[PDB]
């Protein structure tokens, strides 16, 4: 029947689904290639096009673009082109028959989003829409109502603490090191062994690299010592063509920066140090709860043993009677959509929907006055 | 090099 | 000219480390349960009594022509070679004509097995046994000698 | 033949053989020699019976070669002799060949990769101005290799008499900063055969002796496999020895040499060129593609040409592969080499692969008007009319 | 009395000379050639390897191999020959008495460090050696502390800005195109006229037709049409065994390569972007002196009209209230040797060597604590 | 050719 469909879209991986599934339908790595060698024969495909994974199977005469960066979509031409696929060829489904829930991080440009509702109520003619944040999301698919959400995609990274279904503004963090500075940095640490990527194409095998056998330390230093010491820490890749490269004291230094900024050069704090301060941004008579309810989320924290260390290091800077605990579900890489499908099957959210003729009347900046 | 580029 | 350029890997022999190339199948009962061939106490005991017919024989009543061990092996073709280069030159036709067509190409094969390591006399009688073999049992023994495939 | 009755021929103008033939056929209709040959006379031939004209080009100055002096009007793929040339184009539209009236006809043409932009340019000048062909087209040589096998991904080694160049192609798209040309090739291999046959003591020296001592590297030479192995044969056995009865009616003996001439494909040091064999420079080719694309090379490797039929130049081709993928990716573990899969597609009719090609093209653009080089687009631009398939000249 | 002996060795070209001089002492292509004949005039000063000079003179029968690629040393049996021949022919001084100051690229494996030390401390026994980054020494011989230093040398291309001294490593690019891909692709587009050059004794004959009548233009789409209108751009240049060759519209394309790497098929931005991006990596603050001070260096910006096209570039990107000075100077093509001969004669300088002493205490594992 | 090689 008629059903209200949910469109994560976070960088990196754009993910698609039904509101009531345990799971989206449909999930791609958003990103365009564009061929950059000229066809010769009569028989190939399509050109000037290449969307998802039929982009990442034959990246290898590609560029490839992400239209969304650092949470911010740089090029419309390619982000309508993503939307289009994950329509018409994934979910295959008209997007004029259901509404449709969008995510954008907090503290973003305007006009984001103002482009988001303009293109989904003028190019695709949904009948209604939503776009909401993506820790909302995160906390509603945890069923929790009070906890601090520290999201963490490929392109953002943010902690924001809810309690009581109220959401402060004061205290919402944002740091803009996530997952592709990751995979940028292990790029350029790779050259000490004598590997070297610089193309777009190999950017997606040092990507894969790195959620393969990249572990975040417990003790940085010990690690390090016990890597230069022996060869007990040495792990092995296949490329795609059959060489076998080996990653020893990389596998650590390449997460350690998401609490040690200082390595990419980035003079800011770390995620764990964003943490407590946009706890000690709350009120006095609230910051235990949300030291007890600490939830992870995203494709950046599934790192072997990052609950831990982050357990370790609030433990460290918070205070000795509060308890620290990190609520770090094994489902937390596609937490935020499952929030999505469930914000998208409450009787209280079908009143909150941006009808067409509401954004007829006052024009696309009606999505300030709706949204939050 | 030895993965990318020969060097 | 020459080539001032590394050609050495035309050494590495691929062709030794090839998955079709031929491997001889041998059977799991043939593999698990050997045969430790023919009793070497019961023919010297044969032979010091001084009868050479029952001892050759005993020689040929069972051989390891289904295992794989080297040792059985190399035993059993030294004990059935201790038999055969002992007979007197005269009585080896009449021990030839009382074996089958199997004892025959199982001699044939014992015979062609003691050219390789001979002594001063060994091989001189091996080629009396050889001739008479032969006029029994013709070049199909030799055959049978030539497209085995486990030698004894 | 089109829509508008103008036959559409396909001629492949190799520097040692010419193949042509009609759109969407299977097969060439005439295969014959490239050469162009004038009548002379000798002190050791006596022929009073049949008429010779005062120029013979194509088959029949090859098997009358005997009383004339003959020349190719190609080399390397560059046309070094244009009157030569346009005398052997004369006769394969002529009567006593594909029979077509020039002015209502089209015709696709081919050329080597890498090569001088003027020979193009005159080539279609000719073809618009002396023939006046209504329609010409100059199609690239691995693509209609892959055309005629079937595929869009694969690496072309097309090694014909004249030149041999490897040209990968992935996915339709042509990487032309991939593709290799290497000077060594049946013309080659024929000359350094006459060496090695001088230094048995049998000379070979005039224009006509060239086809005799190529005839002989087609039907005794091959490429050895174990070249250690087939230098042992060689060296201590005498089962390579073969007996080859020239035309005249002397027996020449051809030994070892079976295996040395050839192998200057994959040891160009032995005739004094500076470089890597066909195998080492096709893994080069490979191995300066993306990683991406390595994996699906190495899956579709054709052949074609007919320096390719050596007897056994497929498996050492692989073999020479192997080990060098062997010692250069695996660093030496002979474990992984199992995993290695190799395809070495070698068609049984891989000696008129482009050809095929061609005809599969003409066959299927035969009907189209954006396609072609119309010979009022000469008339009006000149030269500048190439511009249509994607070589920029002014 | 000991003075420091500067050794560059780059790829291409190997510069040595005593520390505290205007120029290097001796200056050589850094080949090795094999004889590829055998020859039977013995007793003629036949030899096994002919190194340096040499090698030229005798190009005709020798096969010419470079060690190093793009500033990695594939053979070290050859470089361990280059630096005798640089230590014991061309400047005729033992090792064993004077500190060495080789210089390496950024981004270079580890492994080439380590060997470069243990070579230089185990075989030819110096008392003391340093490793410095080719564009820090780039600077050093400008006479400044604040710019950005973009050296091109003959095989690796990088970009290093610093400020006040303090350099910014998070910003440090490379592009590993320079004037051997540039050589070797001229090689290729002088096929179109119907030159072929193939032997490596003719890619010198190439480099040379490159060295001495290629130039960059100011404007390619209009030099294009200029050089296709009319024949007043063609030169004429004699091969050393009589013929001529004409080459009218490859001057200009052959250098060009660097602002459009697309024509060697590779994805990599062109340099003017290479500098462009690792000015935008710094701070905001810094960024106005970094514009200002753009030094050149390396044989490879030796061009006419280099300085031209990479202004007219860099101005059209960075913000039309911005000054842009292209630094390039005619010394430029030996600029890094300066610096290390201006760096090694420092007194402050003098404690920063590494000892002998310390290489036996820590193997060659050293190099990268002390070696910025 | 016209230059380097024949043809
Ligand atoms: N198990 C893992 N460990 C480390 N990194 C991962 C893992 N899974 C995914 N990633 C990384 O997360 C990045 C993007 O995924 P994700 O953050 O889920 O996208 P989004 O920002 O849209 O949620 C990718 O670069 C990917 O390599
Ligand atoms: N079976 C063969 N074995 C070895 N060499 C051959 C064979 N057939 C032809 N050749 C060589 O290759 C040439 C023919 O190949 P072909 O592809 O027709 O050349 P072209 O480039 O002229 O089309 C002949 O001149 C001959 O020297
Ligand atoms: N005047 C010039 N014009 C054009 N290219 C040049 C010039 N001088 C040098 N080159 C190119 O740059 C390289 C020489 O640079 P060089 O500074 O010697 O490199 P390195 O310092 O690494 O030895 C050569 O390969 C050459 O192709
Ligand atoms: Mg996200
Ligand atoms: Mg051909
Ligand atoms: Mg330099």
């Amino acid at each position: 029947d008629i059903a209200a469909l949910v469109v994560d879209n976070g960088s990196g991986m754009c993910k698609a689904g039904f509101a009531g599934d345990d799971a989206p339908r449909a999930v791609f790595p958003s990103i365009v290639g564009r061929p950059r060698h000229q066809g010769v024969m009569v028989g190939m495909g399509q050109k000037d096009s290449y969307v998802g994974d039929e982009a990442q199977s034959k990246r290898g005469i590609l560029t490839l673009k992400y239209p969304i960066e650092h949470g911010i979509v740089t090029n419309w031409d390619d982000m309508e082109k993503i939307w289009h696929h994950t329509f018409y060829n994934e979910l295959r489904v008209a997007p004029e028959e259901h509404p449709v829930l969008l995510t954008e991080a907090p503290l973003n440009p305007k006009a984001n989003r103002e482009k988001m509702t303009q293109i989904m109520f003028e190019t695709f003619n949904t009948p209604a829409m939503y776009v909401a944040i993506q820790a909302v999301l995160s906390l509603y698919a945890s069923g929790r109502t009070t906890g601090i959400v520290m999201d963490s995609g490929d392109g953002v990274t943010h902690t924001v603490p809810i309690y009581e279904g109220y959401a402060l503004p004061h205290a919402i963090l944002r740091l803009d090191l996530a997952g592709r500075d990751l995979t940028d940095y292990l790029m350029k640490i790779l050259t000490e062994r004598g590997y070297s990527f610089t193309t777009t194409a190999e950017r997606e095998i040092v990507r894969d690299i790195k959620e393969k056998l990249c572990y975040v330390a417990l003790d940085f230093e010990q690690e390090m010592a016990t890597a230069a010491s022996s060869s007990s820490l040495e792990k092995s890749y296949e490329l795609p063509d059959g060489q076998v490269i080996t990653i020893g004291n990389e596998r650590f230094r390449c997460p350690e920066a998401l609490f040690q900024p200082s390595f990419l050069g980035m003079e800011s704090c770390g995620i764990h140090e964003t943490t407590f301060n946009s706890i000690m941004k709350c009120d006095v008579d609230i910051r235990k709860d949300l030291y007890a309810n600490t939830v992870l989320s995203g494709g950046t924290t599934m790192y072997p043993g990052i609950a831990d260390r982050m357990q370790k290091e609030i433990t460290a800077l918070a205070p000795s009677t509060m308890k620290i605990k990190i609520i770090a579900p094994p489902e937390r890489k596609y937490s935020v959509w499952i929030g999505g499908s469930i914000l998208a099957s409450l009787s209280t959210f079908q009143q909150m929907w941006i009808s067409k003729q509401e954004y007829d009347e006052s024009g696309p900046s009606i999505v300030h006055r709706k949204c939050f | 090099w030895x993965a990318x580029c020969p060097a | 000219a020459r080539n001032t350029l590394s050609s050495r890997f035309r050494r590495v022999d691929i062709d030794e480390f090839d998955e079709n190339k031929f491997v001889d199948e041998q059977e799991e009962a043939a593999a698990a349960a050997a045969e430790p061939g023919p009793d070497p106490s019961e023919v010297d005991g044969l032979l010091r009594q001084g009868d050479m017919l029952r001892a050759f024989h005993a020689a040929l009543r069972n051989s390891p022509v289904n295992t794989k061990n080297q040792a059985v092996k190399e035993r059993a073709q030294g004990v059935v070679l201790k038999v055969l280069t002992n007979f007197k030159s005269s009585e080896i036709e009449q021990a030839v004509q009382s074996l089958d067509r199997n004892g025959v190409d199982l001699l044939m094969k014992y015979i062609y097995k003691g050219f390789e390591k001979p002594t001063e006399n060994s091989s001189a009688v091996l080629l009396q046994w050889h001739e008479k073999a032969l006029a029994v049992g013709g070049l199909g023994s030799i055959i049978r000698v030539l497209t085995a495939r486990k030698t004894v | 033949m089109d829509s508008q009755g103008r036959k559409v021929v396909v001629c492949d103008n190799g520097t040692g053989f010419v193949k042509c033939g009609y759109a969407g056929s299977n097969f060439p209709e005439h295969i014959f020699p490239a050469l162009v040959g004038r009548p002379i006379i000798r002190s050791t031939t006596k022929v009073g019976n049949i008429e010779i004209k005062d120029l013979m080009v194509g088959d029949e100055a090859s098997e009358l070669r005997s009383m004339l002096e003959v020349n190719y009007p190609m080399e390397n793929g560059i046309v070094r002799n244009w009157d030569d040339m346009k005398h052997l184009w004369d006769y394969t539209f002529g009567p006593e060949k594909l029979n077509i009236d020039t002015r209502n006809c089209k015709i696709l043409l081919t050329e080597p990769p890498m090569n001088p932009t003027k020979n193009r340019e005159k080539i279609v000048e000719v073809m618009f101005e002396t023939y006046q062909f209504s329609g010409v087209y100059v199609a690239i040589q691995a693509v209609l290799t892959l055309y005629a096998q079937g595929l869009l991904t694969g690496v072309v080694v097309d090694s014909g008499d004249g030149v041999t160049h490897i040209c990968p192609v992935y996915e339709g798209f042509s990487l032309p900063h991939l593709t290799r040309r290497l000077d060594i090739a049946g013309r080659d291999i024929t000359r350094y055969l006459i060496k090695l046959l001088l230094l048995r003591g049998y000379a070979f020296n005039h224009s006509a002796d060239f086809e005799t001592v190529r005839m002989i590297k087609e039907k005794l030479c091959y490429v050895g496999y174990n070249i250690e192995q087939e230098q042992k044969l060689a060296l201590e056995t005498t089962v390579l020895v073969e007996s080859y009865t020239l035309p005249d009616g002397r027996i020449i003996k051809v030994g070892g040499e079976r295996f040395e001439a050839p192998e200057a494909l994959f040891q160009p040091h032995l005739i004094n060129v500076e470089g890597v064999g066909v195998a080492e420079l096709l893994f080069n080719t490979i191995q300066a593609a993306d990683i991406d694309t390595r994996s699906e090379f190495y899956k579709h490797i054709v052949l074609s040409g007919g320096s390719t039929m050596y007897p056994g130049l497929p498996s050492r081709l692989e073999r020479e592969l192997k080990q060098l993928y062997l010692e250069r990716v695996l660093k030496g573990d002979v474990e992984k080499l199992s995993k290695f899969k190799i395809r070495i597609e070698d068609p049984p009719r891989r000696k008129h692969m482009v050809f095929l090609g061609g005809a599969v093209l003409a066959d299927i653009m035969k009907d189209k008007d954006n396609f072609w080089m119309t010979r009022q687009e000469y008339q009006e631009k000149g030269v500048r009319v190439l511009e249509k398939l994607g070589v920029t000249v002014r």
